[PDB]
């Protein structure tokens, strides 16, 4: 049930320097859902004006 | 010609029941409904289709 060697793993991709970035974007999601919340109705009712 | 006291004090009635129901309208603010405006989307692309034929 183990003695298996289908898979096949993938390339050895290179790449090299720039690392990553400190804790900067944590907060940030203050209003994420609302926008979306808001921005999205804030014009959704542009349609009862139509029929 | 003639006087000078045709005029009287009547008073009139106390009804002051014009604040009926003035007040008693429910304090809902306008939250508007999301389902509403999905609704109200596809009625308005019907429409616009129906302008269309």
């Amino acid at each position: 049930m183990a003695l298996l060697g289908k898979t096949l793993k993938g390339r050895s991709t290179r790449p090299g320097g720039i690392p990553q970035k400190r804790n900067i974007k944590w907060r940030q999601l203050a209003k994420n859902q609302e926008e979306f919340d808001q921005l999205k109705q804030l014009a959704k009712m542009k349609r009862e004006g139509l029929k | 010609m003639s006087k000078a006291a045709k005029a009287k004090k009547n008073v009139p009635v106390v009804s002051k029941l014009e604040a009926d129901a003035r007040k008693a309208a429910e304090g809902v603010n306008d939250n508007e409904s999301e389902e509403f405006k999905k609704a109200m989307r596809k009625e308005a692309r019907a429409l616009v289709e129906q302008f269309n034929e």
